[PDB]
């Protein structure tokens, strides 16, 4: 029962950073699971961006050094948080973004091959908009 | 969601079910998730709340997979929403007095 | 060119959540009555264990969906009901 | 049926109660032929998530089936640190347990008019107290900078979950851990009072079982608390936290001794490619 | 990466009529590393069936898959109107996953 | 029949190394009433073990690979079955990804290795 | 040791139905003082039959045959030994019709199946 | 497991008479509480017999010659092990002075033997 719950639409400058939150409930933890982080152009097909499994923080390699992923566990009085940070923004990364999590716990699954994974469960939609 | 009366004093029962028939462990909180009653493993245990001494649960009743609260000495403070949680089933019920 | 070479011995897991038996090694002369049990009802143990310290696998171990825990608690049931046997018992049925 | 009204005879057996003797020993859970047992080397494992140090063994370790609430008596020690494992933190109705590195020592004895429903324990201060800071260290490593305020009483319910029962020589003991908890946590020995009750609550089923009346003389129970299973309080708009220690659902005992293990089926037949 | 090609871009049925949607990778996927996706507008895209043909939990048994190396083909009988959303194909064969293109379903 | 263990050390290390270590870990690895009870139970481990492992060799029985600690049959592959260079088999992949890999193979495999028999 | 029973379904049947019947149905088929009494009866009961099947192995371990369910020697048939058209033997024939035909070269078959290791 | 004896009826005489002699000899040598005890210690006896059986079986399959009795294998002879007329082996020797001719490089051959399996 992942209820996977974002942060609201936003929109900034371009030359700057950005901060997309993305709160876990219902997850286990981040051991166990992973976050894959996605966006989507407006009218385009959805493109991948980076992901946080087995507590490794790794982007795609159109996005390495602009992008930082982090992830925070089940600790105390709030559940699992991935965030998204973006640095030196352009008017091309307008678009509705996602973050993913799909289980990793058993290994004849058929859901991750090897660190590449489909996106069992997905959040609702962060737009950023850039002017 | 389920919606129970009572006026003033008398006993009170709210359940959970569960479909198994097998005396899993499951828990009874309030709105502010303070606990009221909870299962451990065969016995009983309270909370700390004002529901300490006056709640209650049918122990024999756990092997057959229901899972009663009775509540005594309804007062004008005890009038709020109570919830279920067995496995995932977070049953709400509300109290009226 | 290339065919299918069927091999033995490979490194592969599954899991499983099957019987598991007892126990170390009891004294099987005491009236002690987890000696007792365990002289009935489990094998001795054995002086090599053989730990295989494994390369860089990377399992994702699950403690709270364990299906050993069960296993060992219905063992303790029956140890508890097999030796400390009560005077009277008040079971309910609610048939 | 039928249908509310369940017909619940409440049945009993009477047997004999012959006086047993009582003390565990360790068992080793051995996996059959075909099988193999995982196991995590990691002195610092949640208890989910991956373990890169994998090891694989035939059976377990000793394991002691020995039954207690609210303390983990002669259980094992974790290597490095005070480890705290829950199944969800945030739920505020999951045991958190708490197991140490040091093994705190603990004397109950029944001495010699001679009042044969009364005992005492006695717990080394300042060996406590260095442990309870320990395990607020970690507490608040998950929780950030609270006050542990505090460490509470039991809060109620049956009286084997609200004391620290367990098995002694055959004599069914309920502590009073309440002095043993108390203390806010800004950032000589303590006797706790441990009577001998005879109509119990079985923790096998739902049930209640009558014993025999006490033993002959000096009871003798040198252990060691190597664990502690905590709850929680929920609420409210920071605040403080209190710890009031429960128990009870005696899985949560092995759930502390079989956290290393893993059972997995060798499967060993494989196809590939060749240059024949 | 591995380029994926969906077909057709865009095509229409009514209800209860076999819809069958290609899907072509560039090389050859063998290991059937194929997932399928369905987005209804204004929401998140749902999963609908990995490795090909392993369908979902919550998933009602209507749809089906195949696979032959290059080829992959989703198969929908009995069509509803709660299935009329864009679709998606994805690779994730070899690092980075790249998806489809869009089948548009309509009336 | 213990050394079901030792072929477990090989695990995590590439296909190549593993073969290796298949030759070198076998070569290297090979009146009281309540007493009675403790004997039949080990000799009920120890015929079981020897049991199992006569199953497992006659399931390599029907293939030709009886005994055979290592086998090259005559089934052809039909290269949509990991189309893949086998430098980057024997190299990059490890024994638990090709059981996820040839997952959907294994059963046509297997029927092809009976029916080559015959 | 329970298989035995196993192979006496093809019987009736001609000679290449039980053939293909071999490879289906051998994949397919795989403290009181009174007590130990029934423990040891079961375990001299499971050795034996896994001494029985270790003996027939060793009858073919002679003929260069052991652990094959089906192989094929190198011993030529001298043509005096059922001069028959071979659709006309794995057709319309049973296989105890075969133990009664060739009974008389058997152990013929089987001295030559013993020399030709040599 | 008791043809162990068999085997060595063929001492003393040279290695082609022995070597018949392993075909000839292999093909014709095939509740009170107090006996609970004696049940136990049988079943040891036949069970570790079928036990070190199936090892020497084990020892054969690395090399491709289980259950074989005699197998001829693809390692090649470097002539520097008994650079002798292989008339004057089979004719002018027995068995023992072979295990005492090559014993210094037995391990060189089982190296080998087990290295030609990759
Ligand atoms: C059981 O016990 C387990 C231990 O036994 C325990 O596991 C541990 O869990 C904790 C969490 O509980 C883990 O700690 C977290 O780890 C996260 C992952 O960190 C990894 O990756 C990051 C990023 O690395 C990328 O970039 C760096 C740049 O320097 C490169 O060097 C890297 O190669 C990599 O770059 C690649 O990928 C990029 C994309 O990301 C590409 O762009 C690029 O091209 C490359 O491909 C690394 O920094 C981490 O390394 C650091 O730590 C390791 C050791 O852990 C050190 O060796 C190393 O030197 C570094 O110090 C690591 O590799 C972290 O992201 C996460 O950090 C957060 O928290 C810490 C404090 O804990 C903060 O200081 C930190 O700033 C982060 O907090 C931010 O985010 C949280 C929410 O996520 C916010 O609340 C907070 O406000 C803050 O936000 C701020 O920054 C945001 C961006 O950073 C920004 O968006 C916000 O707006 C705001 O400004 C944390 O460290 C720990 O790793 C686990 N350890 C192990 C061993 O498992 C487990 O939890 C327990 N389980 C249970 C159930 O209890
Ligand atoms: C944690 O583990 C430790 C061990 O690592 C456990 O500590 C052991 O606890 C047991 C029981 O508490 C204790 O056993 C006693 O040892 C005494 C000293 O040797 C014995 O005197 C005593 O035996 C008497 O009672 C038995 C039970 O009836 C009789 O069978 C026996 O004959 C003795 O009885 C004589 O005296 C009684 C007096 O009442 C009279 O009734 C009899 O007729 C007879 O005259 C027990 O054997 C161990 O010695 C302890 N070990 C240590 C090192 O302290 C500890 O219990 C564990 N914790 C938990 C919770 O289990
Ligand atoms: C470990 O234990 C924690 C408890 O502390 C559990 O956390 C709860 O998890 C449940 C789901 O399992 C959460 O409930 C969900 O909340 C979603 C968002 O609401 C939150 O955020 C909004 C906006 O900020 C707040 O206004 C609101 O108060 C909440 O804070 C809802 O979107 C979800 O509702 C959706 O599903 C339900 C299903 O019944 C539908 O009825 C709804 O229509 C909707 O579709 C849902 O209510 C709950 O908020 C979490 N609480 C806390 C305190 O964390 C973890 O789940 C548990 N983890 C495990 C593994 O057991
Ligand atoms: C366990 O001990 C505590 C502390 O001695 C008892 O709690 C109360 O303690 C005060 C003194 O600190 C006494 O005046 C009270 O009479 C005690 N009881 C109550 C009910 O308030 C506690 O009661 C003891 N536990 C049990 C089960 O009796
Ligand atoms: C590839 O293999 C997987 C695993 O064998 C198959 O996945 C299963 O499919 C069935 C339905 O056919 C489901 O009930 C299972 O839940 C699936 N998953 C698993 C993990 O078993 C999948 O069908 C195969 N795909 C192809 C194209 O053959
Ligand atoms: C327990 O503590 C009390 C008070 O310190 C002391 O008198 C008694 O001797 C102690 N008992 C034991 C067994 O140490
Ligand atoms: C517990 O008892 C043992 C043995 O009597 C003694 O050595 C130890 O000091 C005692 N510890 C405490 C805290 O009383
Ligand atoms: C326990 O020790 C800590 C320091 O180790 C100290 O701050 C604290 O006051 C002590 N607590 C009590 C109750 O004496
Ligand atoms: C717990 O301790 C408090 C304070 O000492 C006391 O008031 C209360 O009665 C005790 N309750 C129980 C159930 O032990
Ligand atoms: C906790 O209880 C003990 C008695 O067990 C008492 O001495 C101490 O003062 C109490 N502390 C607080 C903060 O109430
Ligand atoms: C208590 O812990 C110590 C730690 O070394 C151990 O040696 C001792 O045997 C334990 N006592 C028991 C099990 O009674």
């Amino acid at each position: 029962q992942i209820h996977l719950v974002q942060s609201g639409t936003e929109v900034k400058k371009p030359g700057s950073s950005v901060t997309v939150s993305c709160k876990a409930y219902g997850v286990n933890t981040f051991g166990l699971y992973a976050v894959n982080w996605v966006r989507q152009a407006p009218g385009q097909s959805l493109e991948y961006i980076g992901q946080i499994w087995r507590w490794k923080s790794s982007a795609s390699h159109h996005f390495r050094g602009r992008v930082l992923i982090s992830a925070v566990d089940l600790t105390g009085s709030s559940p699992p948080i991935s965030s998204l940070e973006i640095k030196n923004l352009t008017s091309d990364d307008t678009a509705v973004y996602f973050c993913t999590t799909t289980s990793t716990y058993d290994k004849w699954s058929g859901l991750h091959h090897d660190g590449v994974m489909a996106f069992s469960s997905w959040g609702q939609g962060t737009l950023i908009s850039v002017s | 969601k389920k919606v129970v009366l009572g006026k003033k004093g008398d006993t009170v029962e709210l359940t959970c079910t569960a479909s198994q028939k097998k005396s899993i462990q499951f828990h009874w909180k309030n709105s502010n998730q303070i606990k009221i009653l909870g299962n451990q493993g065969s016995f009983l245990t309270k909370g700390p709340s004002k529901l300490n001494d006056r709640a209650d649960s049918r122990r024999s009743l756990w092997d057959q997979g229901n899972f009663p609260l009775i509540i005594k000495n309804l007062k004008i403070e005890d009038s709020d929403t109570y919830i279920c949680e067995v496995e995932d089933q977070k049953e709400e019920v509300q109290l009226l007095v | 060119n290339l065919w299918v070479t069927v091999y033995y011995g490979v490194p592969v897991w599954k899991d499983a959540e099957t019987t598991l038996f007892c126990a170390s090694d009891a004294k099987a002369y005491e009236t002690e009555k987890h000696n007792v049990w365990a002289t009935h009802a489990c094998v001795p143990t054995d002086p090599n264990p053989q730990e295989i310290h494994l390369e860089n696998v990377t399992e994702e171990f699950n403690m709270w969906k364990n299906n050993m825990v069960e296993q060992m608690h219905t063992d303790i049931i029956s140890l508890w009901d097999q030796s400390l046997k009560p005077c009277v018992k008040l079971t309910p049925l609610c048939v | 049926k039928e249908y509310r009204l369940i017909n619940c005879n409440t049945s009993a057996i009477t047997q004999a109660c012959p006086k047993v003797s009582f003390e565990p020993i360790p068992i080793h859970y051995c996996a059959p032929a075909g099988f193999a047992i995982l196991k995590c080397k990691d002195k610092k494992f949640n208890g989910t998530g991956p373990c890169p140090s994998v090891s694989t063994v035939q059976c377990t370790h000793g394991i002691k089936p020995v039954v207690s609430t609210q303390l983990l008596l002669n259980g094992s020690l974790a290597e490095e640190e005070v480890m705290i494992r829950s199944e969800n933190i945030t739920n505020n109705a999951k045991n958190i347990l708490v197991q140490f590195n040091t093994p705190v020592q603990i004397n109950c004895t029944r001495p010699n008019i001679g009042d044969i429903r009364q005992a005492h324990c006695n717990v080394s201060k300042a060996t406590w107290n260095e442990t309870l800071g320990k395990v607020v260290k970690q507490l608040r490593k998950h929780f950030g900078n609270n006050t542990i305020i505090r460490f509470a009483n039991s809060s109620g319910g049956d009286l084997e979950v609200t004391t620290h029962s367990f098995n002694c020589g055959g004599e069914f003991f309920y502590c009073n851990t309440s002095g043993l908890f108390n203390s806010t946590w800004i950032s000589d020995s303590i006797t706790l009072p441990c009577r001998i009750k005879q109509i119990i609550n079985m923790w096998q089923r739902i049930g209640q079982a009558m014993y025999a009346p006490p033993i002959q003389g000096v009871i003798r129970c040198v252990s060691n608390i190597t664990g502690l299973i905590l709850t929680r309080d929920g609420g409210s708009t920071s605040t403080t936290e209190t710890f009031r220690p429960g128990g009870g659902d005696m899985r949560d005992n092995w759930r502390s001794e079989l956290y290393k293990y893993k059972v997995v089926k060798i499967e060993p037949l494989g196809v590939a490619p060749t240059r024949c | 990466d591995i380029q994926m090609t969906q077909s057709p871009s865009t095509l229409s049925a009514s209800i209860g009529d076999t819809v069958r949607i290609s899907c072509r990778a560039s090389q050859s996927i063998t290991g059937n590393w194929v997932a399928w996706y369905q987005q209804r507008p204004g929401k998140a895209p749902r999963l609908l069936i990995y490795r090909g043909a392993a369908l979902l939990g919550g998933v009602p048994s209507r749809f089906s898959g195949s696979a032959a190396g290059t080829d992959f083909t989703l198969t929908i009988g009995n069509l509803q109107a709660e299935d009329f959303g864009t679709f998606y194909c994805q690779q994730y064969d070899t690092y980075p996953g790249t998806f489809g293109q869009g089948t548009k379903v309509e009336v | 029949g213990a050394v079901f263990l030792g072929f477990l050390g090989a695990a995590g290390s590439t296909m190549g190394a593993a073969s290796m270590t298949l030759t070198v870990q076998a070569r290297n690895l090979l009146h009281l009433l309540k007493l009675t009870v403790w004997g039949i139970k080990q000799l009920q481990a120890r015929v079981l073990a020897v049991e199992r492992y006569l199953r497992d060799q006659q399931l390599l029985g029907i293939w030709g690979c009886s005994g055979k600690l290592i086998c090259c049959t005559n089934v052809p592959w039909n290269s949509s079955w990991s189309n893949r260079n086998l430098s980057e088999i024997w190299d990059n992949m490890t024994w638990l990804q090709w059981d996820k890999e040839i997952s959907n193979y294994t059963q046509i495999i297997y029927g092809l290795l009976e029916e080559s028999q015959n």
